[PDB]
């Protein structure tokens, strides 16, 4: 699974 | 016109405008004016999923 990141949404 | 792309990996939404979808699932591309955090929709609903966690290869 690829690393999420919701800083940036 | 909206596209369909496959889900390559689940994702469990956590923020209430997030869509949850499961690995091999179609999603419909509602809204891909961002690069990393599309909008979409499946049978559960609708919401932002990540770009790089789908394909456009059905």
């Amino acid at each position: 699974t690829p690393m999420v990141n919701r800083e940036n949404k | 016109m909206a596209r369909r792309v496959r889900a390559l990996y689940d994702f469990e939404a956590v923020e209430d405008n997030e869509l949850t979808f499961k690995h091999g699932e179609l999603i419909t591309v509602l809204d891909d004016s961002d690069a990393n955090w599309w909008q979409g929709e499946n049978h559960r609903g609708t919401g932002l999923f990540p770009s790089n966690f789908v394909t456009t290869d059905l």
